[PDB]
RNA sequence: UGCCUGGUGUCUUGGGUGU
């Protein structure tokens, strides 16, 4: 919900994911360095803030302009025994070994568009061709050409 | 065998940007004017200010692909805490006595200034320094 | 629409061997060795077996890619051993490991039933 | 030389520390217990009349991921190994399901308790959809009105977690080692201090921790992990832990095989 | 009600905490010391519904860059949910619809009334930032 | 629209993504755009029985083919044909065979701004439905993987094929004539991880340094001794960095007059292909010109380079993935001893700008040369306010730790500058639209909420906070105004520079 | 000419055991069967066929 | 929408203007042509009849 | 009408939470709005 | 009774061995 | 639309959890007390569950197509 | 012996995708 868009470019099975010590496994993992240039600090306040509401059986309150900060979602979070920023101690799915680096790790609300892949492929060795010009038609759903 | 013996007495210890890499500076004891600035690993060779380092630099450790050490055979290395294994990338013939001599093991720097006549066999290809204390 | 079929990660067609070895001759008394159908559950296990055994000097493997199903092992011996034999001893010895691993497993769940 | 001891016991999950065994054989084991454990699914459904209000291929979706007693499915032989035509009793094994609402008012729910086990191989305890007790509803499947009825038959066959998500025995293997950091394998991010930036792990108590004056220990390697092993419940955490085992010494097996009979 | 027109001529509170006269967390309010005092005329009934169907969406809004909220307005009316309660009995040219819908754990007030809670489009998916093995670059 | 440009047969189209683990010059093709495009090849005295095999094979199993050519003209199709087992080719006919490894197929995307838009790759067949690029080449064609298509043209002939391979070919658009310095280099992660690699303190175990050798394809069988022999056999980063790069190469660079010792690490020295000191980042296997990169195609030909690009990328991301790294809101936060500093700062600019105001009011400015009473007072607000957001983020970019996430990406200049540090963590600063502050529009005044004729930072679109902090409402809408601004004024530049290029080009 | 075309059939070997399909090919001794259960065309021997009558299954014998 | 079309353009009437605030949304406009010539209420707002 | 017993739980559910919240998001923002002002 | 009922010395003696603003109890039917 | 067999992140079944979820909220339990005593201890288990909407309580309520 | 089929509008408009 913060403009974050992206393609899947692989799929892992569940053992090949990274796990926490607890056994939880990524549905998503995206790459950090979606985060500097574009500023979207909004989308790491959702995730630290949909972790403590899940934990806590709430609904976390992200209307704009209200008084809420930072700092009181990381006190709440670390009472319930995680750390207060919302890193994880994970370990590599391949052989098990910790991950030098924590990894920041929680809930986020995503959304599947539209465009969907097999509904954009198109490939054409011959085909129709316009009466006027003799050209190759126009569309992928005329088997068209490309120009 | 060894091309460079001496006894340092470490001056200052900067561990800095790091936490695994110290910087040491030792003059020493039996020459002044000899000068060792070196990159040490902390977690396997700690070291304090005012400690004594016996320093040797050899061009073989003798008495092409690595193999781990089988426990039967002896080398130089036996008799020694830490050794490394680098490159000479620099060998200036500075001054009349100034000669400073720079070797990288693999990114981790050391330089050494001193005499000619010290320094003199020091213009090797590749060196191994070996530390005791 | 271009999705394979996930039973081509584990079930090995007729013409394509399960194990196929070749030497490398670019170092003395080395092999690689191309396993099909597999990936980093036994590579993982016969690497970090085989990096303990003192006449076993060099053991490396890699899976090429996600999307395919196999991974390529080199392995490289002392002069004195073949390396295949030391592959042989690997296996057998996982193996033993496995075995008084499940029986203890066995004592010790019937002790705490 | 390996050693288990086990912390927890239960019917669903088990709670065990390894010692004594290599990372690698560790994972490999959580590896094979996530992924390569046989079980049995629901895996083909012929419906023969589906006037709800889910699609059918939603509704086959849905019974695919119902788990199934798997106990004796060693015994059972894999639907391509068959030789026979068609499937046979020693295959697959034939569930059934009716549901229907009778009445004009209300609505009636269809649990997995509705699936009636028809036919499967001879004496072998498979097939049956696991329920937590005698009185447990099961799964909720679908939801019925007036005048809509669910008549469906569904063919349950054995495979692994590789093909799909549904033969997987285990939920979350929780996996663990080195609790105190004492290998250096992790190097942790802070503000302040590190220390009191991070909760203590759960078995923190079960090593001890090391003291100001120790140096660090470049000859030490991982040794004891805890791990938690919890299933569906068509497998016994006993059984998922034992069959991973002989799964791996299985594999292991056949590549020596194929090593023997290469020469 | 007032229009365009007549704002021109009144002075508005942001806040009824506005009405009258050291964290590093919380944000900062305007000081407003060029005027002595002030007369207020209105009070903002909630300064979050300047925002339109699309923005209300958005949690925290106010900490993201805006091209980024502008992006996202644009990309909320592609999200595939449940457009209405009757798609068995309609026929239309498309559509789709998810299996499994789930409301969103971190919402805004503004959802109660766009009935996002009843009809969501979107799912929560764990989502770990981490450059695993080079396949999400 | 029909003679300049016109549609074409033979090509395809969709949507692309990445691939760690495909050479600089390799494109992915999934299998049915394999099966529907074909090259129509010869049968000649090398190949009739492959392509018998291939006309068995028939056109639903890859390798196949769709049509026989006769010598006359005639097509022959094998999916109407009952009888292609009883085909026999003679010399001279043409086999429309499948798309198949190793065939060169040009490669676009739109639109099409230089040279390098379009080149040649080699075919590889894979599985799913996308197109599979490097990740190198995605900087000439200016594409990424969140929705881009691409397309693909399939050459008919040997000559075509021919002119493709060796003018057009990937590994020889490394060098751009535009401006003599390469246009690919090490992008994003590997970026990141190539200098996280190379730190001074980053040591590799032998079994892990094992498998990072195992994994460069030119690797020569011999592993480098290690740099620390004793208690503990270690690698360092830079020695698994230099077994990548090819041996006879030299690279020096001097940064910020460092010495040979390098205290800070930064600099560069590289002798015969062994990294000596320096932390090898974007100045050193980026784009930008003298870099390592440059110094390959120049030294070793375009073919090396080209290696060099998937060795790098190979050992480094193998390192990365069994190291990890992340990024958390932890890393935009500053301590409270920086905040102080902060908020000091903006308060001392903000006191300036009233000073300045008052001494506009009373007729004590100084007038600069050239320029209203008003305009040298805006000049001045304007400056006073840039000079405290870059103070302030100056501030916080010093606070920030070595292992900060964000600091380590624009170290590494993978992704992202200092004023996303200062803006995400100091101060977003001031708003301009048309490169004036917020006007007036309102009656004498910018929003209904502020007295009439104030001239107050906070006023005219000063946004005080950080991203982290949150914006108030007043600054949520000129931040607004602002970015809407930007967005009207590259959806509008756009169409004037195509019209300029198209002029230039005719 | 081809009396299986466009008839329903079942698979009995291989990896497909006990999938319903319509033939769309009959070129010979390899027969493409769509699949109703997922939506993809395969290939498959004579052999590996059970074409449906007004009886039960018959094999390759319809 | 604004029928001001394609052919004339200008950037002031695509921009964000200060009386917009509360009447129309600040983020919301879609991208291309029509950026900033298609506007959308604001969530409280309303037209004189 | 006739609803199904678990759309009445959840109507009884929604009752009891809105009333819930209702009390204690404004008692809390009471709590904290006197600390901001007497701050 | 409940715990507002207890006394306050009693409350005190229930140590965990406040509501916050932002955290909403789940409705399912919202409003408008 | 109605609840998911397993949990899409690690798979436990929640399928079974629904009827006895609506009933502890019916009791006046709070939500989080509600999942604790469910035993789903994992928040990747305890969203599927809090985060559900119940739609097919919606479908239901028109007229069957068929009698 | 009963024997198998390739042939696809145009012009406007509107909403979108990637730069
Ligand atoms: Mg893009
Ligand atoms: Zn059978
Ligand atoms: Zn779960």
């Amino acid at each position: 919900r913060h403009g974050q868009k992206g393609t899947i470019g692989v799929t892992y099975r569940h053992e090949d994911m990274p796990f926490s010590a607890e056994g939880i496994v990524p549905d998503l993992i995206i790459n950090p360095h979606a985060i500097p240039s574009r500023m979207t600090v909004a989308h790491l306040i959702e995730c630290l803030l949909s972790k403590v509401g899940s934990i806590r059986g709430y609904e976390g309150d992200a209307t704009p302009f209200t008084d809420l900060t930072v700092d009181a979602v990381s006190n709440l979070l670390r009472d319930n025994g995680y750390q207060s920023r919302g890193f994880e101690v994970m370990y590599n799915g391949h052989t098990g070994k910790k991950l030098m680096a924590q990894v920041f790790f929680g809930p986020t609300y995503y959304q599947r568009l539209r465009h969907m892949v097999d509904d954009k492929i198109h490939a054409r060795a011959r085909g129709p061709v316009q009466v006027l010009t003799r050209q190759p038609v126009e569309g992928r759903s005329r088997d068209g050409g490309l120009r | 065998s060894a091309l460079f013996d001496d006894i340092f007495t470490v001056q200052t210890v900067d561990n800095g940007r790091y936490n695994k890499v110290s910087r040491i500076i030792g003059i020493s004891t039996t020459n002044s004017a000899i000068k060792l600035t070196l990159d040490i690993n902390n977690e396997m060779f700690p070291v304090s200010q005012d400690d004594s380092l016996t320093v040797t630099l050899a061009n073989s450790l003798s008495l092409k692909s690595w193999r781990p050490p089988k426990p039967t055979d002896k080398s130089l290395a036996d008799d020694y805490d830490y050794v490394m294994f680098g490159t000479v990338y620099k060998f200036e013939e500075g001054d009349e006595d100034k000669i400073k001599v720079y070797v990288s093991f693999g990114g981790l720097l050391m330089c050494l200034e001193g005499g000619y006549k010290s320094l003199a066999s020091l213009k090797q290809d590749n060196l191994y320094i070996l530390i005791r204390r | 629409m271009n999705a394979p079929d996930r039973f081509e990660l584990f079930i090995l067609p007729d013409d394509v061997p399960k194990l196929k070895i070749t030497p490398d001759s670019r170092v003395p008394n080395c092999i690689i060795i191309k396993f099909e159908r597999e990936d980093h559950t036994l590579a993982n296990l016969l690497r970090e077996e085989l990096a303990l055994y003192p006449d076993v000097t060099f053991v490396a493997y890699k899976v090429e890619h996600p999307l395919f199903a196999n991974f390529v092992m080199r392995l490289q011996t002392e002069e004195g051993t073949r390396p295949k034999q030391a592959l042989e001893r690997a296996c057998a010895s996982i193996i033993n490991k496995l075995k008084t691993l499940d029986h203890k497993f066995n004592e010790e769940w019937n002790i705490k039933n | 030389e390996p050693k288990v001891n086990i912390i927890n016991a239960q019917d669903d999950e088990v709670e065990l520390m390894l010692s004594d065994v290599n990372l690698s054989l560790a994972n490999s084991l959580r590896r094979t217990m996530l992924a390569e454990v046989p079980t049995l699914a629901i895996d083909l459904v012929e419906i023969k009349m589906n006037t709800s209000v889910l699609a059918d291929e939603f509704i086959s979706h849905r019974l695919g991921l119902i788990p199934l007693v798997s106990e004796d499915v060693e015994e059972m032989k894999y639907s391509r190994d068959c030789t026979c035509e068609d499937y046979c009793d020693e295959c697959s094994v034939v569930l059934e399901l009716s549901a229907r609402h009778e009445g004009e008012e209300g609505t009636t729910d269809v649990y997995s308790s509705s699936l009636i086990k028809v036919s499967g191989p001879g004496n072998l305890n498979v097939g049956e959809p696991v329920r937590r007790d005698d009185y447990d509803q099961g799964i909720l499947l679908c939801k019925l009105r007036n005048h809509q009825e669910l008549n469906i038959r569904c063919i349950a066959k054995k495979g692994i977690a590789k093909e799909h998500a549904k033969w997987s025995p285990c939920s979350a293997i929780a996996f663990e080692y080195d609790p105190h950091n004492k290998l250096k394998h992790t190097d942790f991010w802070f503000e302040v201090d590190a220390k009191k930036e991070w909760p203590d792990s759960k078995y923190a108590t079960w090593e001890e921790p090391p003291k100001p004056g120790e140096v660090f220990d470049y000859k030490a390697k991982p040794n004891r992990f805890y791990m938690t092993v919890e299933t569906t419940g068509s497998l016994k955490a006993n059984q998922v832990f034992s069959r991973g085992i002989k799964t791996l010494q299985e594999k292991l097996a056949n590549v020596l095989f194929e090593l023997e009979n290469s020469r | 009600y007032v229009d365009g027109e007549e704002e021109e001529t009144i002075m508005i509170a942001m806040t009824p905490e506005d009405l009258q006269t050291n964290d590093t967390a919380k944000r900062i309010k305007p000081e407003m010391s060029t005027s002595s005092h002030h007369t207020f005329t209105h009070c903002e009934i909630h300064p979050s519904m300047i925002l339109g169907v699309a923005a209300s969406i958005i949690p925290f809004p106010d900490h993201n860059q805006s091209p980024r909220n502008t992006y996202q307005s644009a990309m909320g009316k592609q999200a595939m949910g449940v457009f209405l309660t009757n798609y068995n009995v309609r026929m239309d040219t498309m559509a789709n619809i998810l299996y499994y819908p789930q409301k969103p754990l971190a919402k805004t007030q503004a959802m109660e009334y766009l009935k996002f809670r009843e009809l969501p489009a979107g799912q929560n998916a764990i989502v770990a930032i981490a450059c695993y093995s080079g396949y999400n670059q | 629209g029909n003679l300049m440009g016109k549609r074409v047969d033979f090509s395809a189209r969709t949507v692309i993504s990445g691939d760690p683990n495909l050479e600089l010059d390799q494109v992915g093709v999934p299998i049915s755009i394999a099966k529907t495009l074909s090259y129509p090849e010869t049968v000649t005295q090398y190949n009739i029985h492959r392509l018998t095999e291939y006309v068995r094979n028939g056109p639903n199993e890859h390798p196949g083919a769709k049509y026989v050519i006769r010598d006359n003209g005639d097509r022959i199709d094998l999916r109407y044909h009952k009888r292609a087992g009883d085909i026999v080719l003679q010399y001279g006919w043409k086999v429309e065979r499948h798309l198949m490894d190793d065939d060169p197929v040009l490669f676009n995307r739109q639109p099409s701004l230089h040279k390098m838009s379009m080149m040649a790759h080699r075919v590889k067949v894979m599985p799913y439905s996308t197109f599979r690029l490097n990740l190198s080449v995605t900087s000439p064609y200016n594409a990424d993987f969140d929705g881009d298509e691409m397309n693909l043209h399939v050459p008919q002939s040997e000559e075509t094929r021919a002119e493709l391979s060796q003018l057009c070919a990937v590994p020889l658009q490394i060098v751009s004539p535009q401006s003599n310095k390469p246009v690919m280099g090490i992008v994003q992660d590997t970026l990141c991880g190539v200098r996280k690699m190379t730190l001074r303190d980053t040591f590799i175990e032998y079994e892990q340094v094992m498998n990072m050798l195992f994994w460069v394809p030119s690797w020569d069988g011999v592993v480098p001794q290690p740099a620390i022999l004793k208690p503990k056999p270690l690698w360092t980063g830079k020695q698994l960095l230099s077994i990548a790069i090819p041996s006879g190469i030299h690279l020096q660079r001097t940064d910020g007059g460092n010495s040979l010792l390098s205290p800070k690490d930064n600099g560069m020295l590289i002798v015969d292909g062994k990294v000596m000191f320096g932390v090898v980042d974007k100045k050193t296997v980026g784009s930008g010109g003298g870099g390592l990169i440059h110094t390959v195609m120049r030294e070793k030909g375009p073919k090396i380079c080209a290696e060099l690009f998937g060795n790098i990328q190979k050992v480094v991301n193998y390192w990365l993935l069994h190291n990890g790294f992340s990024i958390g809101i932890g890393d935009a936060i500053a301590d409270a001893s920086t905040m102080k500093e902060i908020t000091h700062a903006i308060s001392s600019a903000k006191e300036q700008v009233q000073e300045i105001i008052y001494k506009a009011q009373h007729n004590e400015l100084e007038l600069k040369p050239g320029m209203t009473l008003r305009e040298s007072f805006e000049g001045e607000v304007s400056r006073t306010l840039n000079d405290a957001r870059d103070s302030a983020g100056r501030s916080a970019e010093m606070n920030l730790k070595d292992l900060n996430n964000v600091k380590q990406m624009v170290s590494a200049g993978s992704k992202g500058s200092f004023i996303n540090i200062a803006q995400m963590s100091a101060c977003v600063g001031q708003q301009m639209v048309e490169g004036k502050r917020i006007a007036f529009g309102f009656a004498d005044r910018s929003l209904p909420h502020f007295t009439k004729d104030d001239f107050s930072p906070e006023s005219k679109g000063f946004v005080e906070n950080s991203y982290l902090r949150g914006l108030t409402p007043q600054e949520f809408f000129f931040h607004a105004m602002a970015g809407r601004e930007g967005l009207i004024d590259t959806a509008v530049k756009t169409a004037e520079t195509g019209y300029i290029q198209r002029r230039l080009v005719k | 000419r081809d009396p299986t075309l466009n008839k329903t059939v079942k698979i009995r070997q291989g990896g497909y055991k006990g999938k319903i399909g319509i033939v769309k090919e009959a070129n010979g001794d390899r027969f493409r069967v769509e699949l109703h259960n997922p939506n993809k065309t395969i290939p498959i021997p004579c052999s590996f066929l059970l074409i449906e009558s007004t009886h039960g299954w018959v094999p390759y014998e319809d | 929408n604004t029928p001001i079309g394609r052919d004339g353009k200008l950037a002031k009437p695509r921009q964000l203007h200060n009386t917009h605030w509360g009447l129309v949304c600040p983020a919301e406009t879609p991208e291309g042509q029509a950026c900033g010539l298609v506007k959308n209420l604001s969530l409280l707002s309303g037209i004189s009849i | 009408v006739v609803a199904s017993k678990a759309s009445s739980s959840m109507l009884k559910i929604d009752q009891r939470n809105k009333k819930l919240n209702n009390r204690f998001i404004r008692k809390a923002e009471m709590a904290a709005v006197e600390k901001r002002k007497l701050r | 009774l409940a715990i507002e009922n207890l006394h306050p010395d009693d409350r005190l003696l229930l140590v965990d061995p406040s509501p916050v603003f932002f955290l909403r109890r789940p409705q399912y039917v919202s409003d408008g | 639309m109605i609840i998911p067999v397993r949990c899409f992140s690690c798979g436990k079944v929640v399928g079974d959890k629904w009827d006895a979820y609506l009933r502890l909220l019916e009791e006046g339990k709070q939500e989080g007390d509600a999942l604790d005593e469910l035993k789903l201890k994992r928040y990747c288990c305890r969203r599927m569950v809090l985060t559900h909407v119940d739609l097919i309580e919606k479908f239901l309520r028109y007229n069957p197509l068929e009698k």
